[PDB]
RNA sequence: AUUGGCGAGAGACCGAUAGCGAACAAGUACAGUGAUGGAAAGAUGAAAAGAACUUUGAAAAGAGAGUGAAAAAGUACGUGAAAUUGUUGAAAGGGAAGGGCAUUUGAUCA
RNA sequence: CGGACCAAGGAGUCUAACGUCUAUGCGAGUGUUUGGGUGUAAAACCCAUACGCGUAAUGAAAGUGAACGUAGGUUGGGGCC
């Protein structure tokens, strides 16, 4: 009741959580999403290999 | 020795990499760029500049922007991207159900489309529904709309706003600005 | 739903009583505002000093 | 303390120093300093060919 | 046990010191760049002292090497010592000079049962 | 603060930041707004104009409390009310029973035409109206009352 | 003196302000003497409001 | 720390009180503990020293000697006892100067003030 | 409201060329008839335990001896640099010295 | 032109009101700290009305005060389909 919470009143003046600009804080899981990677196309080499 | 025609070691003049310490927009940047790097998309390019734009240069952007960008013909399936916030705009009565991306959105804002039956998303959700932006719009806010923009480029017979604190009466009205009173600028 | 934290006695012994987290540790974490709110409020407890 | 009146030299290196620009050329210039009465032809020919688009499809 | 490595170049050997710093003593060794317009070290004359630039840099695979080929580490006790275990093929335990002869023995000899090579065995011990 | 100055990048400069040809000497050229219109008269008539002269006449006693005239729009005019009873007002558009607006209870004096206010009857009360706006509730099935 | 685009500033400072200027580093003692005085009173003046 | 509004914990206020304390403070802050034998006799954990007062050194480079008090030098915060001293090279005998709180009170001279000290301060006899 | 007085509590303040002119016998010594100006000066050692005694020297003092954790702490006293000087050791020197580029020789070094 | 040498000290600091840029927070609203309650006591926490700026400007003033429309037509225009 004193910081508020997502169902009952903040007992504060007009105040609310601050929201999160990012779903979830891991990316490495977007990026291995499904979705993603049929998206992407494949990738490389890593270290390029030198060439002449 | 060579006869250089231009600068040499000239800055680009485009920020690379975000200012800000924002962890969370760091990651952001971070998927944006990979999803750039992987896909050929020029949406999701569009989208990492944006992600580096200031705070003046990301300006807000009110509820009816997006009610209007939705009223023109086969934008009504198509998802809006806005990068910046959005606001609450009590302008706009009726709010077509829609979906909104944006970093950071107005408990106004939210609540009216909330309560109109849109959905509102966030930046990554957005990328993980659509990795190549597909039906989806950008929207903008007005650039020059700030207050300090009227006042750029102050010349003779130009009429920009000249800075003053006070303004009225004997407040930059004297010769200058009346052809009786000497001359007007 | 959300985890369910045991509560552990006086005794130092956990018992079968489990509360809902109280809806603040799922805010964002900002270091960048820590630090700056923090390096703000320091200066605030401080007495002045001057030369005669 | 007699001093230098007028000296020309290193000011073509300094104009020259940044690209002398052209002016920059619009599709639709400005209509100052034509004829008040030609203003008023455009303005009404324009409204007219408005109008008549609008009718034929909006 | 230091890991093939090239060999160590160095362009200016020569430790770079200040103008007049020999011929005034208020002058210290240490560098600073001469502001002056008619300065002949900044006109750069023939004959003079070298300065430093960004040519005399060192290169990145040899930077921070010491001579025998083992990065120099800073070890204050055991648990600092402990640091060098898994990397000991590229660092060297080098000992702070407020630390006692009594630790300093256990220091030298937790290296020794641990293969560290240690910078400065001698230090501080009774000989 | 004191350690992202420049003058600690400027120690062991000469001029300190300052130049060598003329040197930082203090108030070099006049002082505050110092000839306005003799040698700063060119920067007077090119970026501060009518600075120099008299606008009008005199008002002794300028009170501004006489001159309090806050402005509203048709826009923000469904803005008073909060949304709790709005939302209900605005879907029940009914001439007998019409929402209440006292715009003199919130500290706005005049009503401006401006906003294009759907076709809701509601009642507002103000000091002052304008003749846009006037006809604009009028034509939305609402009447305007002055009260003060 | 005169600038670049600046706002023209009417800062009166030409008088020896510094020796007649007024700062309250004593903001929270006098909150405090304050509460310890209306206390005393509320005291004194028995269970009068 | 400290609750009360009046106490001082400034290492300064404190030095210059002890330094500049007159003869009735350094009387009391020249206080010596007593023995567990007489702690169990009297119920007193310590007391002011006296020149009457039988000691016996438990600090520094004299411990086990224990004798009679000769002086307390309030001046120099010390107290001076008999038995035990350094033989200077001249041949004269000079006495060596140690702090109260380094001695355990093995005698005390009891007075009447000395008495009424003890009862008011719970004593048990 | 309070750069005066008294009694108090504190500092992201200062540290003997700083901080009030004054941390000490400081508005003192001292200078000007005069109104006025106005300094320098904190530290042995825990404890003087401040060097008994012997020898040379008229004596000041020196050398032994001794106290001392330390006299590399001696009422010129915590720690003890440079400018300057003396001794020992090394090197160079036909109207300058000092420096940079590279090497021989001597000393020294992991 | 100043500089016999050495040691110590030595010079763009701060306040009031601002211009551009950047960062944070809220957002057509914004600012607890004038003040009150509370307090482990110059720390931190909570709060009602007022007020500063902005949301409307133009005139010396009496005054007036922004949708003929899909908040217009056209050129260039990233992105999207």
């Amino acid at each position: 009741q004193v910081w508020g919470s997502e169902t009952v009143a903040s007992s504060k003046v007009g105040y609310t959580l601050p929201s999160h600009i990012i779903s979830t804080s891991d990316v490495t899981r977007i990026i291995n999403s499904s979705e993603i990677q049929s998206a992407i196309r494949p990738a490389g080499q890593a270290t390029q290999k030198r060439t002449h | 020795g060579i006869d250089h025609t231009s600068k040499q070691h000239k800055r680009s003049g485009h920020r690379t990499a975000p200012k800000s310490d924002n962890v969370y927009l760091k990651l952001l940047v971070k998927l944006y760029t990979f999803l750039a790097r992987r896909t050929d998309a020029p949406f999701n390019k569009v989208v990492l500049k944006a992600l580096f734009l200031s705070k003046i240069n990301r300006p807000p952007v009110s509820v009816s922007r997006i009610a209007r960008a939705l009223k023109q013909e086969g934008a009504a399936n198509k998802t809006v991207v806005v990068v910046g916030t959005v606001t609450d705009d009590a302008r706009i009565f009726e709010f077509p159900k829609t979906t909104v991306a944006a970093l950071r959105f107005t408990a106004g804002a939210r609540a009216k489309i909330v309560k109109a039956g849109g959905e509102c998303i966030t930046l990554d959700q957005l990328a993980v529904r659509a990795p190549k932006g597909q039906n989806t719009l950008i929207l903008r806010g007005p650039r020059n709309s700030r207050e300090a923009v009227r006042h750029f480029g102050m010349g003779p017979h130009k009429g920009k706003a000249p800075r003053i604190l006070s303004t009225g009466r004997k407040f930059e009205r004297a010769r200058g600005r009346r052809r009786s009173k000497g001359f007007k600028v | 739903s959300r985890p369910q934290v045991t509560v552990h006695s006086l005794t130092g012994e956990a018992t079968a009583n489990a509360l809902p987290l109280p809806a603040v540790f799922s805010a964002p974490i900002r270091p960048d505002i820590v630090h700056t709110v923090f390096t703000s409020v320091n200066k605030n407890k401080r007495q002045a000093y001057a030369v005669s | 303390a007699k001093s230098k009146n007028h000296t020309a030299h290193n000011q073509t290196r300094k104009a020259h120093r940044n690209g002398i620009k052209k002016p920059k050329t619009y599709k639709y210039p400005s209509l100052k300093g034509v004829d008040p009465k030609f203003r008023r032809n455009h303005k009404h020919a324009l409204h007219g060919t408005a109008k008549a688009l609008a009718a034929a499809k909006k | 046990a230091s890991l093939p490595h090239p060999k160590i170049v160095k362009k200016h050997t020569k430790k770079f010191k200040r103008h007049h710093s020999d011929r005034y003593h208020r002058v210290a060794e240490n560098w600073r760049k001469q502001k002056g317009i008619d300065s002949v070290v900044r006109r750069r004359f023939r004959g003079n002292i070298s300065q430093p630039k960004i040519g005399y840099g060192s290169n990145k695979k040899t930077k921070f090497l010491s001579p025998s080929g083992h990065k120099t580490f800073l070890v204050a006790n055991v648990k600092d010592l402990e640091t060098l275990t898994m990397h000991t093929k590229t660092y060297a335990a080098e000992i702070a000079h407020n630390i006692s002869a009594k630790n300093r023995v256990v220091i030298l000899a937790r290296a020794k049962a641990l293969g560290i090579k240690v910078t400065n065995p001698k230090g501080r011990l009774a000989l | 603060p004191s350690r992202f100055t420049k003058t600690r990048k400027h120690r062991g400069h000469v001029s300190a930041g300052k130049g060598r040809i003329g040197k930082h000497r203090k108030h070099p050229g006049g002082r505050g707004m110092a000839g306005g219109q003799h040698h700063h008269r060119i920067n007077m008539d090119k970026y501060h104009p009518g600075y120099f002269g008299k606008v009008g006449m005199r008002y002794f006693h300028k009170q501004q409390a006489h001159f309090w005239k806050p402005v509203l729009n048709l826009d923000k005019l469904w803005t008073l009310i909060p949304e709790d009873k709005r939302d209900q007002y605005l879907k029940s558009a009914s001439k007998e029973t019409a929402p209440v607006i006292d715009t003199l209870a919130a500290g706005y004096g005049k009503i401006l035409g401006k906003g294009r206010i759907p076709n809701v009857p509601v009642i507002v009360k103000a000091r002052f109206v304008s003749k846009l706006a006037e006809e604009k509730i009028r034509a939305a099935g609402g009447v305007v009352e002055l009260i003060a | 003196a005169i600038s670049k685009n600046l706002p023209i500033l009417k800062n009166h400072f030409r008088k020896h302000w510094q020796e007649r200027v007024k700062v309250h580093f004593d903001q929270a003692g006098k909150k405090v003497s304050r509460r310890n005085a209306r206390a005393t009173r509320a005291a004194k003046i028995a269970p009068r409001p | 720390a400290k609750q009360s509004l009046d106490v001082s914990s400034d290492r300064r206020k404190a030095r210059k009180a002890y330094f500049t304390a007159p003869s009735s403070q350094r009387r009391v802050l020249l206080s010596a503990p007593l023995s567990k034998e007489l702690r169990a006799q009297y119920g007193i954990k310590a007391l002011p020293i006296r020149r009457d007062d039988e000691v016996l050194v438990v600090r520094g480079s004299k411990k086990g000697q224990e004798g009679k008090i000769s002086s307390v030098y309030r001046l120099k915060f010390a107290v001076q006892v008999d038995k035990v001293t350094k033989e200077k090279v001249n041949g004269a005998s000079v006495p060596i100067n140690l702090h109260p709180s380094k001695l355990v009170i093995t005698k005390l001279h009891l007075d009447k003030d000395r008495k009424a000290l003890i009862q008011r301060k719970g004593g048990k006899l």
